[PDB]
């Protein structure tokens, strides 16, 4: 299993970078998650690694480049879920050298059996043999798909006589093999023999070994422990996730019907219940960027829609077109100012990917609000986290972050970044971190200590994201909101205080300051050692109260020689001086 | 074409002279029965005509004690078996002896679930003729067949030109076609001896072409013309980009075919079932009605009889009439039996009493049927139900009737806020006092094409003319439910307390009133009546033209308050310079 | 081969490289060759490790 890409004809490097990143991609992969694209590749390529494929999810393209054979042996099923042009899954083109020394002669896909969406298109190739000799419809699944095989080859050779007229090659083990056009009339699909009862399932892809449901290559929709079925077990039961039938659903997505899903519906909101999320009958909704959402990056006319938003459902990208303009879209470029945006942000649902930010900024600080960042969408594999190339960034800013629910973290070639040294990730990437950091190329541990770009002493054993207090994960001994403190002022001080959750909160203003013991137990009016002022029942006021209306209306009370507060006379005016009827004001 | 059938066994007619109209308005245009199709006590040459259209039963086919000599089934093609009619039998004919002489089902080539049981009808020919092993599906069943021969009739063997000598009657047209034995490999059905005659997987009856487009009958879900093992869900998902989306082709299960909605009475849910009753751990809601999941406990709901508890209660009783106490919505059905009026020496349970069926007062919808067939004789009507609405039927008694009345001394119904009777037919007989049922617009209650009220033995017509029984002058298009001002349907005139006059007392009278829509309403005590206009223009202190006693600015008041106010010199009160 | 240098009007497709090239092929098909460190289909993206 490997990622696919989407280049679109573009490539990087020269011949020989273009083919190692096509073998290192490819070398060991069975299943492409998106596209094959071959562009460009030189005659002298060694293209054997591709022998492994056997799916693709997206299209197969080979484009303007020049080798004798494709050799894809394996490949059965290709899915078709992203389509070239929006027409075929299946794009070869211009395959040729225009002095004609090398050219693609032959495809070899020997075993390809079914193409679920999209068409096929194969032009201007004027070496390729055998295009005409293929029955594509017994390949492709819709019946509504264009097919456009005409301007290849002119001096081509026929088939073997045991390939009956279809055929991938001049030899018998080039024959093609028929699996729809030779089935019974009962079967509409494919069939492993030609009688009424040895049709394949209908939720099975590429060819199959039986009749039943588990004989299959691969499914068309869901895989249940080797079955393949239109939909998962309903109220045993198990959830929908990705093509699979599994136990329960990951803690980092959200259960809609038994469905595992990135967002909730249009009309649904995320509500937390026990340890999952669910989807019900809402907030803002604040989508993300990168893939599969509308655009590639917050640029100029994108960072607008995140006015208010605390929750963004999707991805995060900054990539270097959306802060220095786009010209090719008319699009101008960024004001730093507007970054700011992101001081309302507490979580992102997906990864945050961070390749350019303004000159003038060493910092994250606009994101020093946001707490988590979900693993439900990745960059490309593994990544959740991305910081790269920033080449006036000094320290990281994330004061607030808790929590990476899933994924893989990426900060490297950061030339002047410093302090994350001193941070241990075990505590803000959820489970084993041995194999989920990547951390390379930035400010040597060397220089960053010598030059004295180290965390405040009061900051713990977990790290920190900066050079001052309130940026550590925890700190020794007491926080006072952000900011963390060698003691608070429960004994001392001109403010005092109390403790709670290793946190100083101050004491009543009617609470009085105590000399050798704790000044109060509490915020409270009733939490105080002694009263500063006067007492009425167990909580400790200014003055005793005039003109309060209670269940019994107005209700008035007078101090005593020790300053406590007492009910005046039942027929008084405005208040008294005693509890008797001569005492009334 | 699609009707619910009926739920009686063997059990005798609630009224033998309605009994074959009652089974002509369930059958008659239906092609696809839902239910159990029960044929049973019918007279010597009924006109059973009607039938002819029935192609599918789900559950199963009953034919007993008949004296007719044929039954026009002739077109049913399968019997699905969900409901057996006792221990494993889906086709049943007992005791039909005039009596039937041939079965004449042409048709018939599956049944699903279930056995054949054909015994005591000393009259029927070919029931030992038939090969019922090529009726019975593919799949393991027990497919058991009790079949009697005692015949005591000379039948002809099967026509000459019947090969293998298998016929459902005497003539050339009624030889069964064999779609199983005869198939090759191992095809379920097919139209004859070679593999390319085979049926498709998801045809049951049989079909005309290999395809799945080409079935008789579908053996899981019809959907729109193309049989198939799932009905298309309504919310889809998407396993590349992990979302969960609306299904534009999405469809309703609803029997053994897919629908756009949900029919008239049915409950939709969010996996796309249409059901009567909602899951555990749900709510009704209506907006047309849906079930939906409870995200809190769910709230208290009162239930009827043959719901929860209450599922093995035959009747109301003394020993259940307190639970229905407070409740405007029951779940499950109401009957009152002679039982429920009476004394139970076994169970110890005293009779209710008149002043005990109050209990029902605040009860506005019923989701199952309304049996009485006992009632005390001190109440002259049903007034006990007067604010009863809408009777859902979901639940019918005997499979066929949501609202019976059977032998009760009424003379009026007075049934006046009912509304609708979402399924199922009316019955009403011999009540030898009772006038007012010709009076209820009927035709306004029912939903379904298959309603109609039955009745017999009550007062005849000439009788409610001679004792001065018919409807309130102010009752609109004549239609009434008994002979008082209250009991109107509607009115042409004013309504007041729900009691038709012809005049509202605006301009004229002691006291005064103003007019709402239809209504007649009281003016506000404080309001000073104006002879030959308007005295007020709503019930509140400040809606009145004039003041009765003084005029305090924001409303008229009898009195002026000690804030301290005083009366001034036209009448008004204003705050005193005295505090 | 069978590409060709992109127009002044038609050179501001590709970002950070600018190395656009034309198919020489009935609609118009847009390609970058974009330098070591860049991917992506414009060469808007940096290249991962
Ligand atoms: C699956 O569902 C489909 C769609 O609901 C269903 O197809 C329908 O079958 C009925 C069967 O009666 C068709 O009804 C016919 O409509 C035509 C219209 O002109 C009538 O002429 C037909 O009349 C015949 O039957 C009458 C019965 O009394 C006779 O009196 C008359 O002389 C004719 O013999 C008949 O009413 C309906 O039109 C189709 N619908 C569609 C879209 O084709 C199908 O049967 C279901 N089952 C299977 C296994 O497919
Ligand atoms: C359905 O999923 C199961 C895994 O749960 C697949 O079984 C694996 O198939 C691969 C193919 O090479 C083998 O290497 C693994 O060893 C198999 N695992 C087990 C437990 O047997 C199965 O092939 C899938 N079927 C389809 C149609 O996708
Ligand atoms: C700082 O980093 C160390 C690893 O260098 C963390 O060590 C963990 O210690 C606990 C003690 O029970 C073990 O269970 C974990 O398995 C250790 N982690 C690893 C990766 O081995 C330590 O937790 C971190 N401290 C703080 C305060 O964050
Ligand atoms: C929401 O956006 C408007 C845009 O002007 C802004 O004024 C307002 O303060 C925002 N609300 C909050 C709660 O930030
Ligand atoms: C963050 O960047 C601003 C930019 O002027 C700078 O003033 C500040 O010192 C930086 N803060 C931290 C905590 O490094
Ligand atoms: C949270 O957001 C506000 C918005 O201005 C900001 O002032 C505050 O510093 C942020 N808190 C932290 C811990 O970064
Ligand atoms: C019922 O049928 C059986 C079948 O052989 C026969 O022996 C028996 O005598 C019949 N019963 C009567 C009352 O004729
Ligand atoms: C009631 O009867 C009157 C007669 O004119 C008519 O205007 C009105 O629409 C009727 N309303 C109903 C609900 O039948």
């Amino acid at each position: 299993v490997c990622p696919g890409t989407l280049n679109g004809l573009s490539v990087t490097g020269d011949a020989e970078n273009q083919y190692q990143t096509l073998y290192k991609l490819y070398e060991r992969c069975e299943v492409v998650m998106g596209n094959l694209e071959i562009v460009l590749t030189g005659h002298n390529a060694d293209l054997s690694f591709l022998q492994w494929i056997r799916e693709v999810t997206g299209y197969v393209l080979v484009a303007m480049n020049e080798f004798s054979t494709l050799p894809l042996p394996n490949l059965r099923v290709v899915r078709g879920t992203q389509v070239y042009d929006g027409k075929f899954a299946i794009f070869v083109m211009l395959n040729y050298n225009t002095n004609s020394s090398h050219a693609l002669r032959q495809l070899r896909l020997t075993q390809l059996t079914e193409i679920l969406s999209g068409g096929v298109y194969i032009e201007k190739n004027d070496k390729l043999c055998h295009m005409d000799t293929i029955d594509w419809r017994d390949i492709v699944r819709d019946r509504d798909a264009e097919i456009v095989v005409k301007d290849n080859g002119r001096s081509c050779p026929p088939c073997h006589e045991v390939c009956k007229g279809r055929c991938w090659g001049p030899g018998s083990e080039d024959c093609q093999t028929l699996t729809k056009t030779i089935c019974a009339p009962q079967c509409n699909g494919h069939c492993f023999g030609p009688n009424p009862n040895q049709c394949c399932h209908d939720e099975c892809a590429g060819g199959c070994s039986g009749p039943q449901d588990t004989d299959c290559f691969a499914c068309r929709h869901f895989n249940d422990s080797g079955a393949c079925v239109p939909r998962c077990p309903q109220p045993h039961t198990k959830y929908q996730y990705g093509g699979v039938c599994v136990a329960s659903c990951p803690h980092n997505f959200v259960v809609d019907q038994t469905s595992c899903v990135r967002a909730c519906p249009p009309d649904k909101m995320e509500v937390d219940k026990n340890g999952l999320k669910m989807c019900e009958p809402c907030p803002k909704a604040c989508e993300g960027t990168g893939s599969g959402s509308r655009f590639q990056t917050v640029d100029s006319s994108n960072i607008d829609g995140f006015v208010n938003c605390t929750k963004i459902l999707g991805n995060l990208d900054f990539l270097i077109t959306g802060l220095n303009g786009d010209p090719w879209h008319k699009i101008p470029a960024l004001d730093p100012e507007k970054l700011n945006v992101f001081r309302t942000v507490r979580e992102i649902t997906g990864y945050l990917n961070i390749q350019s930010w303004p000159p003038h900024m060493h910092n994250f600080s606009v994101f020093s609000n946001l707490t988590t960042i979900g693993g439900r969408s990745l960059y490309n594999r593994g990544f959740s986290l991305l910081i790269m190339k920033n080449l006036n960034v000094t320290s990281l800013g994330f004061r607030s972050l808790k929590e990476i629910s899933a994924g893989r973290i990426y900060i490297s070639a950061n030339r002047q970044l410093c302090y994350h040294h001193s941070l241990n990730w075990t505590k803000v990437l959820r489970g084993p971190t041995e194999e989920r950091l990547d951390i390379k190329h930035n400010r040597p541990r060397r220089d960053c200590v010598a030059e004295g770009k180290v965390c405040d002493p009061l900051c713990s054993s977990g790290g920190c994201w900066g050079p001052g207090p309130g940026q550590c994960l925890s700190c020794r001994n007491y926080s006072r909101g952000g900011v963390c403190v060698t003691h608070c002022n429960f004994l001392n001080g001109e403010p005092r205080e109390f403790a709670h959750e290793a946190e100083c909160f101050s004491c009543h203003p009617e609470c009085q300051p105590m000399e050798g013991t704790a000044t109060c137990n509490g915020s409270g009016s009733d939490t105080c050692a002694q009263c500063a002022h006067f007492r009425d029942g167990p909580h400790c006021v200014s003055s005793c109260p005039h003109g309060v209306l209670g269940a019994k209306g107005p209700i008035y009370k007078y101090p005593d020689v020790q300053n406590e507060c007492r009910p005046c006379h039942e027929n008084c005016t405005q208040g008294c001086k005693g509890p008797e009827l001569q005492d009334c004001l | 074409q699609v009707c619910t059938g009926t739920d009686m066994k063997l059990r005798l007619p609630a009224s033998p002279e309605t009994h074959l109209d009652m089974l002509r308005h369930l059958y008659q245009g239906c092609q696809v029965v839902q239910g159990n199709l029960e044929l049973t006590y019918l007279p010597t040459n009924a006109s059973l005509s009607f039938l002819q259209d029935i192609q599918e039963v789900q559950g199963y086919v009953l034919i007993a004690h008949n004296q007719v000599r044929q039954v026009p089934l002739q077109r049913l093609r399968i019997v699905r078996g969900t409901q057996l009619f006792e221990d494993n039998y889906a086709l049943a004919v007992l005791d039909n002896g005039g009596g039937l002489r041939e079965l004449q089902l042409r048709s018939l080539t599956e049944i699903l679930k279930g056995g054949v049981l054909i015994q005591r009808n000393p009259q029927l020919c070919y029931q030992d003729t038939i090969l019922w092993k090529d009726i019975f599906h593919k799949n393991n069943q027990l497919a058991l067949t009790l079949i009697d021969t005692n015949r005591s009739r000379a039948c002809h063997p099967c026509s000459p030109m019947c090969k293998g000598s298998r016929c459902w009657g005497e003539s050339s047209e009624d030889c069964q076609s064999l779609t199983r034995t005869v198939c090759a490999g191992g095809c379920a059905r097919c139209k004859g001896p070679l593999p390319t005659d085979c049926c498709h997987e998801q045809c049951a009856a049989g079909c005309t072409g290999p395809k799945h487009s080409d079935c008789l009958a579908c053996l899981h879900f019809n959907h729109s013309g193309i049989c198939e093992l799932h009905c298309p869900a309504l919310v889809t998902y998407n396993t590349d980009t992990f979302e969960s989306m609306p299904n534009p082709e999405g469809r309703y299960t609803f029997g053994a075919s897919c629908v756009t909605a949900c029919p008239y009475n049915y409950l939709s849910t969010d996996v796309g079932s249409c059901t009567l009753v909602c899951p555990l751990h749900n709510q009704e809601v209506t907006a047309t009605q849906r079930c939906e999941k409870c995200s809190k406990p769910c709230a208290r709901v009162c239930y009827g009889l043959g719901m929860e508890h209450l599922r093995e209660v035959r009747a109301v009783t003394s020993a259940n009439i307190q639970e229905f106490a407070g409740c405007k919505k029951i779940f499950g059905s109401l009957a009152f039996l002679p039982e429920s009026f009476d004394g139970d020496p076994a169970s110890n349970t005293a009779p209710l009493q008149p002043e005990q069926l109050q209990v029902f007062e605040t009860l506005e919808e019923i989701t199952g049927y309304l049996y009485i067939s006992a009632w005390p004789d001190s109440l002259p009507d049903l007034s006990v139900f007067q604010n009863l609405q809408v009777i859902r039927g979901r639940i019918l008694h005997n499979g066929a009737y949501s609202l019976t009345l059977q032998g009760l001394g009424i003379s009026w119904l007075g049934l006046r806020s009912l509304r609708e009777l979402g399924s199922g037919l009316a019955l009403i007989h011999h009540n030898t006092h009772l006038c007012f049922v010709h009076t209820v617009p009927w035709d306004q209650l029912f939903r379904n094409p298959h309603q109609a009220l039955l009745h017999t033995a009550n007062r005849p017509e000439d009788e409610c003319v001679g004792e001065g029984l018919a409807c309130h002058q102010l009752c609109a298009r004549g239609h009434c439910w008994g002979p008082g001002p209250t009991q109107c349907v509607n009115c042409s005139q004013f309504l007041r307390g729900q009691e038709c006059v012809e005049e509202c007392r605006v301009l004229q009278g002691l006291p005064r009133e103003y007019v709402n829509a239809r209504h007649c309403l009281p003016c506000h005590p404080e309001c000073q009546p104006q002879n030959g206009s308007v005295t007020c223009f709503g019930p509140e202190a400040d809606q009145c033209v004039a003041c009765a006693h003084y005029k305090d600015p924001p409303f008229c008041v009898a009195r002026c308050p000690s804030i301290w106010k005083f009366p001034d010199e036209e009448g008004a009160c204003q705050p005193c310079p005295i505090n | 081969s069978h590409l060709v240098k992109c127009a002044e009007k038609e050179k501001t497709f590709c970002v950070n490289g600018g190395e656009c090239f034309m198919v020489k092929s009935n609609p118009s098909r847009y390609l970058c060759k974009c330098p070591n460190e860049f991917t992506g289909d414009r060469c808007q993206n940096y290249v991962m490790a």
